[PDB]
């Protein structure tokens, strides 16, 4: 899955 | 002898160098930072890519940002003057100017100070890579359908996304950033120089990835990633 850093 | 040029850096020293991975994958409790899942492709991934630049990788996972500095300072006190080059690679949540460590931010300048051309001497003249993936704000991009040398010399940034955006991982294939930059180095590295593999970098990041998110906010979202060069030659992995 995407997900942000 | 005949005709020489100057143009591109010297990249047959014995060693090509160090390349430092920092892979922050789970942060202290007290913080509140998620787990950067996927973060360990990256890290295996950049692992063998550089392996097979030849450079001499040290993996280190889930720092401090005590530990961050301590390692960054130790790394410069050593003598490179048998090395070609320097790469650092650090993996975390971030904002701009700013990595986290497992239980706070550090600063970037902090850390890419004590490489400067008067500070590390050994790498007065050399190039020093920092590859950075990390978040640089809380921007989100829609997209669109289609006889000194100054001591802030010889760096290049290779950040993975723009200056004020966030910066997209996937679990199961790494940071869209990273997995963009191993392969054009694979593909490469023997044939390019390597602002010319950042920049195929930037457009598979531009061009081949879109988030999907059940939440509208984060859905269908764009990156670019962001070449900073302060290098002063032209740089290659091979040499003839």
């Amino acid at each position: 899955x995407d997900x942000x850093x | 002898s005949g005709i020489s040029l100057d143009n591109s850096y010297k990249m047959d020293y014995p060693e090509m160098g160090l390349c430092i991975i920092i892979n922050n994958k789970n942060f202290h409790k007290s913080t509140g930072m998620t787990s950067r899942s996927g973060t360990d492709v990256d890290a295996a991934n950049l692992r063998e890519t550089f392996r097979n630049l030849k450079y001499e990788v040290r993996n280190k996972n889930d720092l401090t940002r005590e530990e961050i500095v301590e390692l960054m300072r130790d790394v410069s006190k050593e003598d490179h003057s048998k090395r070609s080059s320097f790469v650092c690679v650090l993996l975390s949540h971030g904002e701009e100017g700013i990595i986290f460590g497992t239980n706070g931010p550090v600063d970037l300048k902090k850390i890419t100070n004590f490489f400067r051309g008067d500070r590390c001497r050994s790498l007065t003249g050399k190039p020093k890579l920092f590859i950075i993936q990390a978040c640089r704000g809380t921007e989100l991009d829609c997209g669109i359908e289609t006889h000194k040398i100054p001591v802030e010399a010889d760096f290049l940034y290779a950040y993975s996304t723009a200056p004020g955006y966030y910066s997209w991982r996937n679990s199961k294939d790494g940071s869209w950033f990273i997995q963009s930059l191993c392969a054009m180095l694979k593909q490469y590295a023997d044939k390019l120089e390597f602002m010319h593999i950042l920049t195929r970098v930037n457009r598979k990041v531009a061009t081949e990835f879109e988030s999907f998110s059940f939440d509208a906010t984060f859905h269908a979202k764009k990156q670019i990633p962001c070449i900073v060069s302060m290098l002063t030659k032209e740089l290659y992995f091979y040499h003839q």
